[PDB]
């Protein structure tokens, strides 16, 4: 009789081990929501970083022998708010934008998806890394005349070049000035009612950038470490 | 004051028995009275604390165990003191007779005193080394330092336990073959106090270090993101849990009276400090009891 | 049945003023944010304005700063949206589009192309 | 032009209406107003089943009411015994984002299916003893939603691509398609004789479909957001729906009308999932306020409240046979109430 | 237009079923409830022995 029983248990006893060791090799690996439009360029830094029906892609890269997992989300519908639920326990969200996306304009389209996901219920605690792509064409779009930046959006006429800037060398003052009005209209989203719980960490990326493998992975750090801090009362 | 008549008896016998062989108080009431309430009121406080991170199945986490370590080892040196003191005030309270002074030698020869002195000691480093296990396992936490829970959580409690018996029984076994006088409670060698103050002043270092580096890692997260009252409560939280308190003299009558009476008072409330900050003003603890009373008030 | 019908468009000179009204049957009206969006020839789907529960939190794009205006009727359970200074970009398809989810801040997929508490649209000229 | 069949519908829709607020004798409060409370109903936590990592979306009872299978968004099914607290299997997945899983009513098959759009279906009876992929089910072109055994060969799909699929293992290929949902099904439940089913979608409105048919029967509406849980009364001419307005309703499929509405002003989170007793008499109804609760189907007053999950209910199942009741948590846990 | 048609078609074929009175459906609900509620486990408690979970 008791041999039946023991069997079970034996069984159970050998399915918790796995159990054990698919948590230890699950705990220990970073999985990022890659999230962006059809023309921002996610294609090319799923390409880019490729070196190590379908509703969902896979990406695995490591960074300095850290697991880290990319989902890319296609052939799906246009509405993401059912699906977009199961996100909810990510490391980070990253979210790829067209600089040069204005001149319709399709820059204020991704102002309100940034906005719709950073108050989202259940998106309250994940943190938003942000790639503003497309920083080469950006630079010859404002230095040809025929774009009017101020006309899609207003304040850009208002707008100084903060005191914290750090240009590149070489840049033109007019393209660094339009380069950081951009950035600040994220960041305007996200130190707005945000409290701090998630941040957004923005970035002049490109698609001929070989750093993004390192930017992801110098922002999944910052975003673990406040993550300690707070179980602690430390921040 | 009686230890000092104790060992002026034992050196007049020590005289006479060459003769016959060879030759042909308020302040310490009110100290006393400071450490005692301190110590019971961290008793309380960390037997309460206790029953809170191991009662609720849902703050089971690799932290609460470390913090639950941490409590029973600041509880253990609390009962260990309360122990000391009772046995020398009974001591000296039921014998202090002039012709009772043997009855005193009889019980501060015995093997009792020294089973005593070493289970106090070896309380002193498991508290010691606790600390300096909290102090590593966030800094592991903070420096990517991710690992397989049964390598870490085995390793920590063999670090807090282990390893304060590993130098405290070479004392026991040097002063017991060597020495073995006054129940091993002053010190004959200064080497044999070294064989055991020198590991605590190690892992009094690797704290600081580490509450420098934790402080470090803060202020770097508060530049980007007021500042100075964050920094400064931040810091203020973080020096009790670490024992950082202990680098003011463990690195070091005239101060005897202020060193005694700071470090007594500091040390006495340590418990109470390391369960009000991680027991009681924590956060996710009084969620789970306003959930708790929530889900109590439905009858 | 949800149901949102939108009226008040039509052909007008540039500079003029349009009073676009919204009614809203079949839930209650306050427990939800509303949109204004719109559609140009050509182009997909986009949006314009948006007004919160309370009414308090009004947002607008940035071509439409300073020109147009909304309100929200919850006892006449209506949408108001206010036009001035038209100009001939302005040409579009006007979807009164309401929120998924009552009591939310935000709220997703508004603008898409195939969703459900739109209505069905006022064409206006310029 | 598509105006003036536009105004056809409107009309047609209209006459629907006036002739179901016609068919609208008396409340069913008021027949109801006198009749026997059943007073608070308690439960308490039995079994606590543990070893899932991630959230759960999925959990479905046997036909024994002794297995369950659990599945976890991190990529595992695990089939426990609720008697023994005893994983039986755990099969891990291909894909990790799991948003469904079923039960066959032999016990033979389970499936899962979720983000990839595939519907892989697990065969626990091999003959060497392992657990392997039958087969998988691809053709759709949007998150696979739900997924419900009729037999060991029918199994029926609602997708996020807004159509339902009836599909046959052995060919493996669509045997049925029902289109007709504007926005992505959510939830469908079939009927107790398996001979229709109900499809609830994003666009508040419900429909019951006959799947040998093939096409839609009667369309139900009255809610105000995404029905997110769709379940059939014991006797099958009723169901359940509950949405993201935290109301939840009654729908008699020979009335065509909604019966009683279970709402209170306390509650403001939407429901994430119902289910019936195997009696009738008892609605259980998960929310995202932590917490389930539990309705009496006829006096419509809340007779229980099912409090101890810390994160959002998304999975609640009671068993064939009524007696326990299942519910898993984003927590990553499982508790049997009794 | 195919799409618009199959919509008229469904709402003619929907408009034409049998619509009982709500007091008939209600009736058998409570029938139903009444007749089937002396063995729900949930709503009468069986005895704390033959339940499995305890």
């Amino acid at each position: 009789q008791r041999n039946e029983e023991k069997a079970q248990r034996e069984a159970n006893k050998k399915i918790e081990k796995q159990l054990q060791k698919d948590k230890q090799v699950y705990r220990a690996t970073h999985r990022l929501l890659l999230l962006g439009a059809g023309e921002s360029g996610k294609n090319t830094i799923v390409k880019q970083m490729r070196i190590l029906t379908s509703g969902i892609f896979e990406t695995k890269f490591q960074v300095d022998k850290v697991n880290f997992h990319m989902f890319d989300v296609g052939a799906q519908r246009d509405e993401r708010r059912k699906w977009i639920q199961c996100f909810n326990d990510v490391t980070a969200i990253i979210f790829v934008v067209a600089s040069s996306s204005y001149n319709t304009n399709r820059l204020q389209a991704a102002l309100k998806l940034f906005d719709s996901i950073w108050n989202n219920k259940w998106l309250r605690d994940t943190s938003v890394i942000l790639f503003l792509n497309k920083q080469d064409l950006l630079a010859e779009k404002v230095l040809a005349g025929k774009s009017k930046i101020e006309d899609y959006f207003p304040e850009f006429a208002r707008y100084t070049t903060p005191e914290d800037a750090t240009p590149e060398p070489g840049e033109d003052p007019r393209v660094t000035r339009a380069k950081y009005f951009i950035r600040d209209e994220f960041l305007r989203i996200s130190t707005a009612s945000g409290d701090g719980r998630h941040y957004c960490y923005p970035h002049f990326t490109c698609a001929v950038d070989t750093e993004n493998i390192r930017r992801v992975f110098n922002d999944c750090r910052d975003i673990i470490q406040r993550m300690h801090l707070r179980q602690y009362e430390l921040l | 004051s009686l230890w000092e008549t104790v060992q002026k008896w034992r050196e007049y016998r020590r005289q006479c028995q060459r003769s016959l062989t060879e030759d042909p108080e308020e302040q310490l009431l009110f100290l006393y009275i400071i450490y005692t309430v301190g110590y019971a009121l961290s008793f309380s406080a960390l037997v309460i604390a206790s029953a809170i991170l191991l009662g609720f199945r849902h703050l089971h986490c690799t932290r609460n165990y470390i913090h639950l370590n941490l409590f029973a080892s600041f509880i253990l040196r609390a009962l260990s003191v309360f122990i000391k003191d009772a046995a020398l005030k009974w001591m000296y309270s039921t014998a202090a007779q002039q012709h009772q002074w043997d009855g005193l030698l009889s019980y501060q020869d015995s093997l009792s005193c020294r089973l005593v002195f070493l289970l106090m000691q070896y309380c002193v480093a498991a508290n010691y080394y606790w600390l300096l296990v909290e102090g590593v396992y966030l800094y592991t936490l903070l420096a990517f330092s991710v690992f397989s829970e049964q390598w870490i959580f085995r390793l920590y409690v063999s670090i807090g336990w282990g390893v304060p018996l590993l130098f405290v029984v070479p004392w026991g076994i040097v002063k017991y073959l060597y020495e073995d006088e006054g129940c091993w409670t002053r010190n004959s060698n200064m080497n044999y106090w070294l064989i055991i103050r020198l590991p605590i002043l190690f892992a009094i270092g690797v704290n600081f270090l580490i509450f420098v580096r934790v402080i470090c890692i803060v202020v770097s997260k508060l530049k980007a993101n007021d500042i100075k009252c964050r920094l400064a409560k931040s810091t203020l939280t973080l020096i009790p849990l670490l024992g950082t308190h202990e680098v003011i003299f463990a690195f070091v009558g005239t101060l005897r009276f202020i060193k005694l009476f700071t470090e007594l008072s500091f040390t006495s409330f340590q418990g109470l400090m390391v369960a009000i900050l991680y027991c009681f003003v924590n956060n996710e603890v009084q969620l789970e009891f306003r959930k708790s009373w929530e889900r109590w008030r439905l009858e | 049945q949800v149901q949102l019908q939108e009226s008040g468009g039509g052909l007008v000179q540039p500079g003029g003023s349009l009073r676009l009204s919204c009614a809203a049957s079949g839930f209650t009206f306050s427990n939800y944010k509303m949109n204004w969006v719109r559609q140009a020839p050509g182009k997909g789907l986009e949006w314009v304005s948006d007004i919160s529960q309370s009414g308090a939190s009004i947002s607008y794009t940035g071509s439409v700063k300073g020109r147009f205006t909304i309100s929200r009727d919850n006892a006449k359970n209506t949408l108001y949206l206010q036009m001035n200074s038209l100009k001939p970009e302005d040409t579009a398809v006007y979807y009164c589009a309401r929120c998924p989810a009552p009591f939310t801040r935000d709220c997703f997929d508004v603008t898409s192309t195939t969703y459900a508490y739109r209505g069905q649209g006022t064409q206006v000229t310029v | 032009e598509l105006d003036q069949l536009r105004q056809e519908a409107e009309q047609l829709k209209n006459q629907i209406r006036d002739a179901r607020k016609a068919c609208a004798d008396a409340t069913l409060s008021q027949i109801t107003n006198n009749i026997d409370p059943v007073g608070r109903i308690q439960m308490r936590t039995r079994r606590t089943l543990r070893g899932h990592l991630a959230k759960i979306y999925a959990m479905h009872w046997g036909t024994d009411s002794r297995l369950l299978v659990s599945a976890s968004q991190d990529g595992k099914l695990i089939i426990w015994d609720s008697y023994t607290t005893n994983k039986v299997h755990a099969i891990p997945l291909r894909s990790s984002w799991v948003m469904t899983c079923a039960y066959a009513p032999s016990g033979n098959y389970v499936a899962c299916g979720g983000l990839d759009n595939i519907c892989s279906i697990y065969n626990l009876k091999t003959r060497e003893g392992n657990v392997r992929v039958s087969r998988e089910l691809a053709g759709h072109t949007g998150y696979l939603s739900c997924c419900r055994f009729l037999d060991d060969n029918q199994i029926v799909t609602s997708s996020g691509d807004t159509t339902c699929a009836l599909w046959d293992i052995e060919t493996g290929q669509q045997t049925t398609t029902f289109t007709g949902h504007t926005g992505d099904v959510m939830s469908l439940s079939l009927a107790p004789d398996t001979r229709l089913f109900v499809s609830g979608a994003c666009d508040a409105s419900a429909k019951l479909w006959d799947v040998r048919e093939g096409m839609c029967r009667q369309t139900f509406t009255g809610h105000e957001s995404d029905i997110n849980a769709i379940c059939f009364f014991p006797n099958g001419n009723a169901f359940a729906t509950g949405s993201d307005d935290a109301t939840c309703r009654l729908f008699d499929l020979r009335a065509d009308q909604e019966l009683m509405t279970y709402s209170h002003d306390n509650i403001i989170c939407g429901i994430t999932s119902v289910s019936f007793s195997k009696s009738g008499r008892l609605l259980l109804a998960g929310y995202d306020d932590f917490n389930c609760n539990v309705w009496d189907a006829l006096k419509a007053d809340r007779a229980g409240v099912l409090a101890g999950h810390d994160n959002r209910v998304s999975c609640l199942g009671v068993t064939d046979d009524g007696m326990a009741v299942a519910t898993g948590s984003w927590d990553s846990f499982l508790k049997i109430w009794n | 237009i195919a799409q618009a048609r199959k919509l008229v078609e469904q709402l003619k074929m929907e408009a034409n079923i049998d619509r009982i009175k709500v007091s008939k459906a209600a009736a058998d609900l409570m029938a139903y409830c009444e007749a089937h509620a002396k063995e729900d486990p949930l709503l009468t408690p069986v005895p704390a022995s033959e339940n499995p979970f305890r």
